[PDB]
RNA sequence: UCUACCCAUGUCCAGGGUGAAGUUCAGGUAACACUGAAUGGAGGCCCGAACCCACGCACGUUGAAAAGUGCGGGGAUGAGGU
RNA sequence: UGAGUAGCGAAAGAGGGGUGAGAAUCCCCUCCACCGAAUGCCUAAGGUUUCCUGAGGAAGGCUCGUCCGCUCAGGGUUAGUCGGGACCUAAGCCGAGGCCGAAAGGCGUAGGCGAUGGACAACAGGUUGAUAUUCCUGUACCACCUCCUCACCAUUUGAGCAAUGGGGGGACGCAGGAGGAUAGGGUAAGCGCGGUAUUGGAUAUCCGCGUCCAAGCAGUUAGGCUGGGAAAUAGGCAAAUCCGUUUCCCAAAGGCUGAGCUGUGAUGGCGAGCGCGAAGUUCCUGAUUCCACACUGCCAAGAAAAGCCUCUAGCGAGGUGAGAGGUGCCCGUACCGCAAACCGACACAGGUAGGCGAGGAGAGAAUCCUAAGGUGAUCGAGAGAACUCUCGUUAAGGAACUCGGCAAAAUGACCCCGUAACUUCGGGAGAAGGGGUGCUCUGUUAGGGUGCAAGCCCGAGAGAGCCGCAGUGAAUAGGCCCAGGCGACUGUUUAGCAAAAACACAGGUCUCUGCGAAGCCGUAAGGCGAAGUAUAGGGGCUGACGCCUGCCCGGUG
């Protein structure tokens, strides 16, 4: 599902788009949406703290629900959603009792197919289930740290872990980036991979495209001024004669960690 | 040439009001050294 | 509020005159008064059925004497227009 | 209240060109490629008024104006102006 | 002092009367001239009496002034329906308790405020010097009330009512092209009124003018959107007949919306024209408007809440429907608003958001002349030297000046014909560069649209002829070609010297970050990052695309 432009203006000469036979709908549904404007990297006092960032196409939320709680009701799933809050697609699937849910639509999912979530739920795509329940070595996704607050670690599109084995209290489970992880065996992951594998090989043509994503330019250190960044300054096209190449606000910025040495999650993240 | 002033009684109000002064601290100090000169436009 | 304190004073004008033949009379009343208490009072302290009330109310005309450059007091008039078969005024 | 950026919500862009992607037909092939018409209507597409910008020249320089006017210029469905 | 010098702020007035002490400048009249997608008509921000009438001319008016946006005395703005309030909410603001903080205070939950948005019932004629959907005229509509009237239900196997609680709706993006209809226009035919002229001719297919009417009420519709019924019910904090989800059955009806069109509204008004008042139809053309974000396509995936419908929980002895009679408050309302009333110190060659914005030719809101309508622009007249500025022509040569073809000149519209090297196959390309353009007849040409016809409108072509030097006879709408640096490109910047090879860019690469991510603002509460999760965010560097990106880790990091 990736097509290219023929060259027709300048704008489009590299080019690429995803077609959207993934999708299966247009029209959301509209229980599920909710309010969202964007802050454009403000501050609650007004001050701008994120460079780089504001201006996009006003955009809708859709509130998903990545705990998965509701637990024995059969779920049927039909659609495929786009959503522009991020990369991957959604499914609006409706249960047997009544109440529908959004939820992120994963790799192999078509219209049609059944859903479960108890911890007792048969393992296929779109399922979900207490990581206890897991066995080794098969792929998951929507994984959380605390249970009950909901898949946080692995959402993005065509973003998959591996389970490595269950040892005891945790489980062990490879992230992506490949950093294994020791987890709490009583956390709820959802079972498969991410639908919408292809967003990477998006070529964006135009710089009024990422503008219209709401990607402010960004201007390199060095073409500053020396008040306004350590880089600036300098007659014609000056090499950074600053040792290390610095940050906006004067931290070195090329190969050095930074999370604070002493915090606790370091005892679980070290499993590696 | 847009000049550097375009009125507007409602932001002129908003801003320079005897509302927004007394609802700070320093308009308060504004209204009172003003008062103490006697100036007869107490405020906008 | 007494009705008496309501209307201040008439205006004798040209338009005043006019309007005095068909039926609608100018009054200068209270500046807080609405159109109700003006129609009640006018009743009462006349005995004169009423038909319709408009109000309209002027700004304080700017003048200046000598070297002062005061300004006007704030004006509130009033138009009644009386039904028909009703009894007129002074 | 100018200006830079941003948020919420409205509003403006005469007219004419080019002709994308798909889709219908016909041929084509076991089937698929493909080939020709028709339809189609995309572009930080083209020419050009309103609007916006300020590249050249002249004048003005105790000026009509404490930064403009006159004649040419650039953008003009967009990263647009307001 | 300069010195009676500079300046007197883009512009067509001319003349005859009037007033008056005094007239280029003020009033009236007749021509002439200018704008006419405005210099016209409404209306914001804003100005705050400048608006109107009668008086005055010291100052203001770059002159004068009998004059007025100046002075003086009076006068002028009428709303249940227009805009805003008692209706709703976005950003943002404030914020009871609270969290933080040397103090002042910062943050923020409940909650409230906040239109530039949503919802919301009056319109077409008249009227004075100033107001008019407000005043008057005729017709209406909206919310609520009952001294009243009739039709009906039960006054607990309860009629009726309905929630600050659910659910449905309100509810949304950009572009494109059909269709339907209507503003609007043509005066084409017909009709009505007036006229037939003196400069050669014209009772003639001759000239001037006009040729319509709502809102509401009742029907109808281009159409658009919709499948409907039955049973059950792990859900929508409580209910469930409502919504949703299942299963069985019928498949067009019925339903919702709908520009507009019909009648009435109109026995009335308006209406060319001398208080009265004729005709008032049809045809042709036809939207930048409405059906309508309706349809199609696209991806960048496109507010909230209340008005409104509905479900029960609940109240319930008096109510429902329709008449009849009533009630309906506050603020704005004058005038300018592309200008002399606003912002620029000025009666300033600047800027000022929206709606309407005609005709001839035309693709057009360009172009030039004109309509309604407005204006003749605040110093004049008379000489017609230099010199300066803005323009028009120049024999011959033609870029020889020049730092540089700076400037100026030249092309320009439409229809036919041909278009190269290179190319990322789109382009290059309107390449280059040739031919035609008027008028008459063959013609109310083939043919096409419109309509039953009559008629009206669109008009590919050719073949004959007629003119002038010149036929897109004016206004206005590419100069072109060859090479080379730099930058891929559209875009952005030093408001007010420098718009470029500088910035950005999509693309590439390195590195950080496992989510109370990192980074950043703040002391901190709080945040942005992000209601996002290594196909995501932050930072450094390089900048499409094609081929590539070698060696050194001794030093600094």
């Amino acid at each position: 599902a990736i097509k290219k432009y023929k060259p027709t203006s300048n704008g489009r000469r590299g080019m690429t788009t995803s077609d959207f036979a993934e999708i299966t709908t247009d029209k959301p549904e509209k229980s599920l949406l909710a309010p969202l404007h964007k802050k454009g990297g403000r501050n609650n006092q007004g001050k701008l703290t994120v460079r780089h960032q504001g201006g996009g196409h006003k955009r809708q939320y859709r509130v998903i629900d990545f705990k998965r709680d509701k637990d024995g009701i059969p779920g049927r799933v039909a659609t495929v959603e786009y959503d522009p809050n991020r990369s991957a697609n959604i499914a609006l699937i409706n249960y047997a009792d009544g109440e529908k849910r959004y939820i992120l639509a994963p790799k192999g999912i078509q219209v049609g197919t059944e859903i479960m979530s108890g911890p007792e739920a048969d393992i296929k795509v779109g399922n979900a289930l207490p990581l206890i329940n897991i066995p080794v070595g098969t792929v998951v996704h929507n994984i959380e740290l605390k249970p009950g607050k909901g898949g946080q670690l692995v959402r993005s599109a065509g973003t998959s872990a591996q389970v490595l084995g269950k040892e005891g209290k945790y489980v062990l489970v490879r992230l992506n980036s490949g950093e294994v992880r020791m987890i709490l065996s009583a956390c709820r992951a959802s079972i498969g991979q991410v639908g919408n594998e292809q967003h990477e090989l998006i070529n964006i043509g135009k710089a009024g495209r990422s503008r219209w994503k709401g990607i402010r330019p960004t201007v390199r250190g060095s073409v500053m001024n020396p008040n306004d960044h350590p880089h600036g300054g300098g007659e014609g096209r000056a090499p950074i004669g600053r040792k290390s190449p610095m940050s906006p606000w004067g931290k070195p910025t090329l190969g050095f960690k930074t999370r604070k040495k002493k915090n606790k999650s370091d005892k679980f993240i070290v499993r590696r | 040439m847009k000049r550097t002033f375009q009125p507007n009684n409602r932001k002129r109000s908003k801003v320079h009001g005897f509302r927004s002064r007394m609802s700070s601290k320093n308009g308060r100090l504004v209204l009172a050294r003003r008062r103490r000169k006697g100036r007869k436009v107490l405020s906008a | 509020k007494d009705p008496r304190d309501v209307l201040k004073r008439p205006v004798i004008t040209e338009r005043s005159a006019d309007l005095m033949t068909e039926k609608k009379y100018t009054f200068e009343v209270d500046v807080r008064a609405n159109k109700t208490e003006v129609k009640d009072a006018v009743e009462s302290i006349f005995g004169v059925k009423v038909d319709k009330v408009n109000i309209m109310n002027y700004k304080g005309k700017s003048k200046r004497v000598g070297r002062y450059t005061g300004m006007t007091s704030r004006r509130r008039k009033a138009i009644v227009k009386l039904t028909a078969d009703s009894k007129e005024i002074e």
